């Protein structure tokens, strides 16, 4: 209707034994650099911090789950195309690896909106969107993500 | 004669659960139980009792689902917030915009499974019920199955605890 916004989960696991993406989240000095990782990644191949936005960082076993907020359709559209060939996940391994001080941090990604598993219906592009669609965002921001932005921010001011 | 007896003690039920404060806590026993029946299909979800923001405030219950729902289903225990019709309604102001926290009680009070979520206005789920239930609105991955199911302490003496907070600030 009024504007075309949708949700959805993409999950996030390692593939080396250590890069555990859970325990890097709740270790206190690695958090607010995988936070940076994940943002920089969506910013740099998903879409714009406007188009496409992290509402939530679920650290649940032993992977990340992000959910996300998409902004237009025609930008989730773009999101889509970015997942299934690869350039999200080229930009993850990359932010994530140079974010835990690593060579390489393969990962293997997942993306779902409400029971619907996409990773299935790439293939679709329409699919695809009307079942992100179907996910209404019923939440804003969680008050983490806004807590690691302002530990973000001062910490590149000196 | 049931029609009868049977509504009776069902209000003295809601009436027994209800608080008007803005706080629930809900006391789920038999839990093994219940958790099998999630995990077979059988009975996937259950509701709560309803409790309200203050004496003529909003209507709302949780719904629970021990096996999960959605992005959850299989892998956690999903926990949802619903906004019910309420006798009340006319009075209030709509959309539902209070902040909700979750919660899943640590009964050695250590670490509790906790969600605090500030409602997007723009869902459906927070319009002046039209309905007995407005569409739940919640944590699909609130809290991994591990957690709940063996070596333990949320599920004691074969029950647990789920905890609401509405923040009542503007009303």
């Amino acid at each position: 209707h009024e504007e075309w916004v949708g949700s959805a989960y993409l999950f996030v696991e390692s593939s080396l034994d250590k890069v555990v993406l859970s325990d890097a989240y709740a270790h206190p000095q690695q958090k607010v650099a995988v936070y940076r990782a994940l943002q920089a990644a969506l910013a740099e191949s998903g879409g714009s911090p406007d188009v496409l936005q992290m509402l939530k960082i679920h650290r649940s076993d032993p992977q990340l789950i992000v959910q996300l907020r998409f902004c237009g359709r025609q930008p989730c559209g773009r999101f889509l195309r970015a997942y299934r060939e690869g350039a999200l996940r080229a930009a993850l391994q990359r932010s994530l690896a140079a974010a835990l001080a690593q060579h390489s941090v393969p990962l293997q990604l997942e993306l779902r909106a409400g029971a619907e598993r996409l990773d299935a219906l790439l293939a679709d592009e329409e699919r695809c969107l009307s079942c992100i669609l179907a996910q209404q965002p019923d939440r804003l921001r969680d008050e983490e993500l806004a807590e690691l932005e302002d530990a973000l921010r001062n910490l590149k001011c000196g | 004669k049931d029609l009868a007896m049977a509504d009776l003690e069902q209000k003295v039920l809601e009436m027994e659960a209800s608080t008007y404060d803005g706080v629930f806590i809900w006391k789920i026993s038999d839990f093994p139980r219940k958790r099998q029946e999630a995990v077979a299909g059988r009975i996937p979800a259950i509701f709560s009792p309803a409790f309200y923001t203050s004496r003529y405030g909003y209507k709302m219950c949780l719904r629970i689902y021990l096996n999960g729902d959605g992005t959850g289903r299989g892998t956690h225990l999903s926990l949802f917030f619903v906004v019910m019709k309420g006798p009340n309604d006319a009075l209030l102001r709509w959309p539902f915009n209070q902040k909700v926290t979750l919660m899943l009680l640590d009964q050695n009070n250590r670490e509790h499974v906790i969600d605090a979520f500030r409602p997007d206005v723009t869902s459906s789920s927070f319009q002046r019920p039209v309905n007995d239930m407005n569409i739940a609105s919640g944590c699909p991955l609130f809290c991994p199955v591990s957690k709940m199911e063996a070596k333990n302490s949320y599920v004691r003496d074969d029950a647990i605890f789920i905890k609401a907070i509405v923040d009542l600030t503007g009303l």
